[PDB]
């Protein structure tokens, strides 16, 4: 059970409030069990000296004994859980940003591992099943343990006999019940865990992607999938709720044999005399309303078998080390930056060949280059690498005469741009999903660079008010990349990576769209990978096969002259 | 969400009740013969004690009763265990109906209407909103009788020995009902509040976690923790807000309760003393009758205690049932549902006059198109972007609502049974993605028995193959989370081969050639036009090279078609398509 131990210990913050809680519990059940005996024990010694001889004073039972405890028994509950269910959740919310941030830096190969679909469940909905264990699990025990040990004591001082036999039989039952109820919860919480998990992956793989499924008439047998994994969590529910009634009835059944017990055997004298007389109404009333504390104390222990394995998911998910590391106090930032790659080798982790290997090559304060190559030659692999997402396993990638290491995530983050060839747009405002690249800026400068790129359609009606992505107004194939390239110039920065610019766009639109950018970057350096031939006058141009460079040649002009590669390239094959 | 609103939500709940109401009766039978146990267990505790007390005799005279006590708590037990286990069924069964009618309607929703809300919005509407009207369906249905009946039984058994304690009790009783409806509406409202926090919630972490790549590449990781943080802080204030009134009435009614007892054990205390002697019929006041009384008095307010618990699961499931009820009276695109099939074979023919394709909200994506495409042939559409091409390929298909055009073959596109018309189609996509698991499995979506025709498919297409003896196990790989585990371009073929396993009668191609080199591309067209070929087609092409045989061609932008010829009458001073001929060929 040391899986329960690292989110047990988040009581050094919530301390006293916590302790209130329990200290409130043990005074409302202590409470509650005098209300009964001593109401009991008033009635029943009323009537044998009662007829006559008034000489049991009256005003002192029911005035201070009863009147005192029918408020203590509910003042007493209502701050006891007021106050404990305040603490509960203010810890939980703290978890869940904990966790969120142990999702952050690792979005290449770290998060590949698990699906989308049940780290989205780690976090609502296997943080949520810890409120039992800060509720239910610690309270109960205690308050029926100190409560059994005080009215055991209480009693003792007349007929050890009796109150020793009630304690044992109330001790045996809380040391006994729980640990045998601990051990089919176990197998069938981890089934419950287990099956929500796969369920919520399903149904959620089932949407993204219902067009290609419901146009190739794929989707009745992914329904009969889901409707068979959803049988069984249904089964495991009710083999729960199964082995709950059970509980219930063994806890009636004890109260039961506790009371008749202590009814019969209190025959014979409840401490000398052979006769007590109005003690047996107490001592019977007492076990007959001690249970009631006990009742809830298998409740608790029955549902450990679903924690624990919440507990080893979260664990699971916040105990990953990241793959990049960053130093410290080196930002110094510049306006011309260089580049530098003397030997790069790559393999790609679970792989076992190397899908970038020897490759050289030198930008010189502000150039603009273009990379051709095959379908699949891991060229934008390169540009991936000039970003830090994973480590080369062999040579060095210098920057302005500088190790790319030694440069901290404030800086490597801040003078590189890239315009990745898959756009995501985020369900959030126009004016939130385009100032990621300068979030001070103004609301001024987003109409004039919104209206040069040429979209001048979405700045009207609502405005920069609309809500954008899922839930509102869905951009075309077009948009979405003019959008992509709109949030990469306000971010500026002296190196821009515009891994494929005019993928969907039709001539006149890309012509426009390549003459902006032409005469906005002027002063910085570009590295294109374009499949269109269009317009190569840059000043350098290198082509890839596999992993190396076919022909650098830098011209435009060789190429046509040297039939060698790119001379069939454009021509036709 | 007013009083209406709540009326007609309880209306619908209650609907659902039909299919269960066989156990409930059994339920509330049950608990009945529990409440007739009880009072017979308290009559023979009473008669014990009395008689042990007063006069003295011993146990073996008392032999008796001790038997009958024992075997009611026996058959009290039972009855517990039987009505638990009879409640849960009744309880999950309608869940289970309930959750079966949502995912039929959301599968008949389509494409259109399922963007409406982010997936973890739709995930948490239909695994916690359904999940929490067990507690509904299960207790407060048949405790709603108990909690009349069982009281009125406990007041009759004691009402022939005092009427004085009888009298407490009754006019103890009505107050509760005043109390609990004076925070149920409150209840009410904040659990709805409540949902459509967490829903929020859940949209938004999903919505973040899909793009993480673009928050790594542009540094935010300051403002998302700000953001998550404010909608903890909304999820948090809403439940601490519905807990603190359910705690309220909890402790009204325990206070109650309490005082009640109170006063009936001082009552019978000060009785027997010879100081109020004004309630019996004139006989005195017998220990049996104050201890039946005071044995009795709490399981005669306990029923209410319950009936006011289970109130909170009532309004729980209330304010859960506003979600999915809206969305299930929203109009779909076609809202006939029309039924009838178009034969097979028999060469399409797709005709439209002044169709207006609209938007799922109320907007205009086309204008008066009007074209008819004769008995097979091929058609290319090219024009500005941003003009609704891809939205008539949409109607088309059948995930929009058009106004009254498109009609094949003589018989309107809104009555030909979409399960039988969506099998003449063979879609390409945009920007295609994988939903299935392995690399076999996305190139068999449409027929999933075959093994010979596989390779002939996955070589027609061509270059495939060419990077298949690359992958770790081969046509076995398993494809990463969207795409992780290939390329863009690698995704374009396999998606190609798809589309070209099996025959159809109508092929919707949209842009096939993209993110690809030339001799890919080319192969890839060459494949597709020795495919088109054959029957009806629609292309959406981006490239004016090679279409000098593709018998017609549509320039269309600003949502209307203009010229509809022939690239050798089009090619001279054909207008838009002689400026974009002249912008491809000289910027090459
Ligand atoms: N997440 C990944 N894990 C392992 N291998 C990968 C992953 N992504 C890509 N690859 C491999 O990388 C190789 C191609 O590299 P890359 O994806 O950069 O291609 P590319 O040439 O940039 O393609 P494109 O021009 O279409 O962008 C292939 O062998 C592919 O399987
Ligand atoms: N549901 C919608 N609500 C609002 N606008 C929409 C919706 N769907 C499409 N549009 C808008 O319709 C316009 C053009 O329609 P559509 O999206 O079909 O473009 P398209 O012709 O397919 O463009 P392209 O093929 O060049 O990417 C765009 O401005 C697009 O944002």
């Amino acid at each position: 059970m040391r899986a329960l131990l690292p989110y047990l210990a988040l009581y050094k913050r919530h301390k006293w409030m916590l302790s209130l809680g329990i200290v409130l519990a043990i005074v409302t059940l202590l409470a509650s069990i005098g209300l009964l005996t001593l109401s009991g024990w008033f009635l029943s010694a009323s009537a044998v000296a009662g007829v006559a001889g008034l000489y049991s004073f009256n005003y002192m039972l029911p005035a201070a004994g009863v009147r005192g405890a029918a408020i203590t028994r509910t003042a007493g509950r209502y701050f006891e859980r007021l106050v404990s269910h305040d603490a509960t959740f203010r810890v939980l919310q703290h978890l869940r940003i904990y966790t969120f941030s142990k999702l952050l830096p690792l979005s290449p190969a770290g998060l590949a591992r698990y699906r989308q679909g049940e780290l989205l469940n780690r976090v609502v909905a296997d943080v949520d099943t810890l409120d039992h264990l800060y509720l239910r699990v610690i309270s109960p025990l205690v308050g029926a343990f100190v409560v059994i040990m005080v009215v055991t004591i209480g009693l003792s001082f007349l007929d050890f006999t009796l109150a020793f036999t009630l304690g044992g039989i109330m001790l045996l039952t809380l040391f006994l019940m729980p640990p045998l109820f601990y051990r089919a919860g176990k197998s069938t919480g981890q089934n419950l865990t287990h099956l929500r998990g796969q369920y919520r992956q399903q149904l959620t793989a089932w949407l993204q992607g219902q067009a290609e499924l419901t146009i190739f008439g794929a989707s009745d047998r992914y329904r009969t999938q889901l409707e068979n994994t959803e049988i069984q969590w249904l089964e495991a529910q009710r083999r729960q709720s199964e082995l709950t009634a059970l509980s219930q009835a063994i806890m009636l059944l004890i109260g039961a044999l506790a009371v008749i017990l202590m009814l019969w055997m209190a025959s014979g004298g409840v401490g000398g005399n052979a006769q007590p007389g109005a003690l047996i109404a107490l001592f019977v009333f007492c076990a007959l309303a001690a249970f009631e504390a006990l009742a809830p104390v298998t409740g608790a222990f029955q549902h450990l078998g679903q924690v624990i394995a919440s507990a080893v998911r979260i664990t699971d998910l916040t105990d990953q080390k990241p793959e990049v590391t960053f130093p410290d106090t080196q930002t110094r930032v510049a306006d011309r930056v260089s580049l530098t790659l003397r030997d790069v080798q790559f393999t790609y982790p679970e792989q076992s060949q190397q899908a970038l290997k020897g490759i050289s090559l030198q930008v010189n304060a502000g150039e603009h280059i273009a990379i051709l190559g095959r379908t699949g030659c891991g060229k934008s692999t390169l540009l991936q690498l000039l970003t830090r997402a994973w480590d080369p396993q062999q040579g060095e990638i210098l920057l302005n005469d500088s190790p790319i290491a030694s440069l901290n995530e404030a800086a490597l983050r801040q003078t590189i741009s890239v315009v990745p060839q898959r756009v995501h747009l985020f369900s959030a405002t126009l004016r939130d999903n385009l100032l990621l690249a300068s979030p001070g800026s103004s609301d001024e400068a987003l109409s004039e660079i919104l209206r040069r790129v040429g979209l001048e359609k979405l700045l009207e009606d609502a405005g920069l008010n609309s809500w954008l992505g899922e839930g509102g107004r869905q951009l075309s194939g077009g948009e979405l990349r003019r959008l992509a390239i709109a949030r990469a110039l306000l971010h500026d920065a002296p190196l821009v990576l515009l891994d494929q610019p005019t993928e969907g766009l039709d001539a006149t639109t890309e012509s426009q769209i390549l003459e902006l950018l032409a005469e906005m970057m002027r002063e910085k350096t570009v590295l294109m990978v374009t499949h269109r031939l269009r317009g190569l006058s840059r000043f350098q141009q290198i082509i890839v096969m596999d992993n190396g460079q076919i022909i650098e040649q830098g011209t435009h002009a060789e190429l046509l002259a040297r039939q060698g590669r790119y001379y069939q390239f454009k021509q036709g094959l | 969400m007013n009083k209406s609103r709540q009326k007609e939500l309880t209306r619908w709940l209650k609907q659902q009740s039909v299919i269960s109401q066989r156990w409930l009766n059994i339920s509330r039978l049950l608990g009945f013969v529990s409440g007739i146990l009880i009072i017979a267990q308290a009559w023979f505790m009473a008669r014990i004690l009395q008689h042990m007390i007063m006069e003295n005799i011993p146990r073996e005279a008392l032999l008796l009763p001790f038997t009958l006590l024992v075997l009611t708590f026996v058959l009290r037990a039972w009855v517990v265990w039987l009505r638990e286990r009879v409640g849960y069924h009744a309880g999950q069964h309608i869940r289970f109906a309930i959750r079966r009618q949502v995912l039929d309607r959301l599968q008949q929703a389509g494409p259109a209407w399922i963007q409406g809300k982010p997936a973890g919005s739709w995930a948490t509407l239909v695994l916690e909103q359904i999940d929490d009207m067990h507690d509904y369906y299960a207790r407060y249905l048949p405790q709603m009788a108990l909690a009349v009946s069982v009281p009125l039984l406990i007041v009759v058994a004691i009402f022939p020995s005092n009427w004085a304690a009888a009298l407490i009790l009754l006019g103890t009783a009505p107050l509760i009902p005043l109390f609990m409806a004076l925070v149920g509406m409150g209840a009410a409202d904040a659990n709805r509040r409540n949902f459509l926090a967490l829903a929020r919630l859940s949209g938004h972490f999903l919505d973040r976690l899909r793009g993480m790549e673009t928050l790594r590449i542009f540094g935010r990781g300051e403002a998302e923790i700000e953001s998550i943080r404010s909608a903890s802080e909304d999820f948090r204030q809403r439940t601490m807000e519905v807990l603190r009134l359910a705690f309220l009435s909890s402790g009204i009614l325990e206070f109650f309760t309490s005082l009640s007892i109170a006063l009936v054990a001082v009552y019978f205390g000060f009785s027997y003393l010879g100081e109020l002697d004004f309630g019996h019929y004139d006989t005195g006041v017998t220990l049996a009758a104050g201890f039946l009384a005071l044995i009795l008095a709490p399981e005669f307010f306990q029923p209410l205690r319950d009936l006011g618990t289970f109130y909170h699961a009532k309004a729980q499931a209330v304010g859960a049932a506003d979600s999915l009820k809206t969305f299930m009276e929203t109009p779909l695109a076609h809202p006939q549902r029309g039924e009838a099939e178009l034969a097979l074979t028999d060469p399409l023919t797709i005709e439209a006059e002044d169709l207006f394709i609209t938007s799922p909200e109320g907007k205009t994506l086309a204008g008066p198109l009007n074209f008819t495409l004769p008995a097979g042939q091929r058609a290319v559409l090219v024009g500005r972007s941003g003009s609704g091409k891809s939205s008539l390929l949409n109607a088309l298909s059948g995930f929009l609502s058009y106004q009254g055009s498109l009609r094949i073959n003589g018989i309107e596109l809104r009555d030909l049974s979409p399960e039988s018309w969506r099998k003449h189609l063979s879609w390409v996509g945009q920007n295609p993605q994988l939903p299935a698991a392995t690399l076999r499995d996305n190139v068999l979506l449409a027929r999933p028995d075959a093994s010979e025709q596989e390779l002939q498919a996955a070589l027609d297409n061509a270059w495939v193959s060419e990077f298949l003896p690359l992958l770790p196990q081969g046509v076995d790989t398993p494809v990463g989370d969207q795409a992780a585990r290939l390329s863009v371009g690698q995704a374009q073929r396999v998606a190609v081969a798809r589309a070209l396993l099996n025959p159809c009668s109508l092929l919707l191609l949209d842009q096939p050639a993209a993110s690809l080199d030339a001799h890919s591309e080319q192969r890839v067209m060459e494949a597709l036009n020795a495919a088109s070929l054959r029957q009806t087609t629609l292309m959406v092409t981006h490239q004016l090279e090679d279409l000098a045989d593709w018998d017609v061609i549509w320039v269309m932008q600003d949502g209307r078609i203009i010229e509809q010829g022939r690239y050798a009458e089009l090619s001279v001073a054909g207008g838009p398509f002689a400026t974009l001929l002249a912008h491809r060929q000289e910027e090459i």
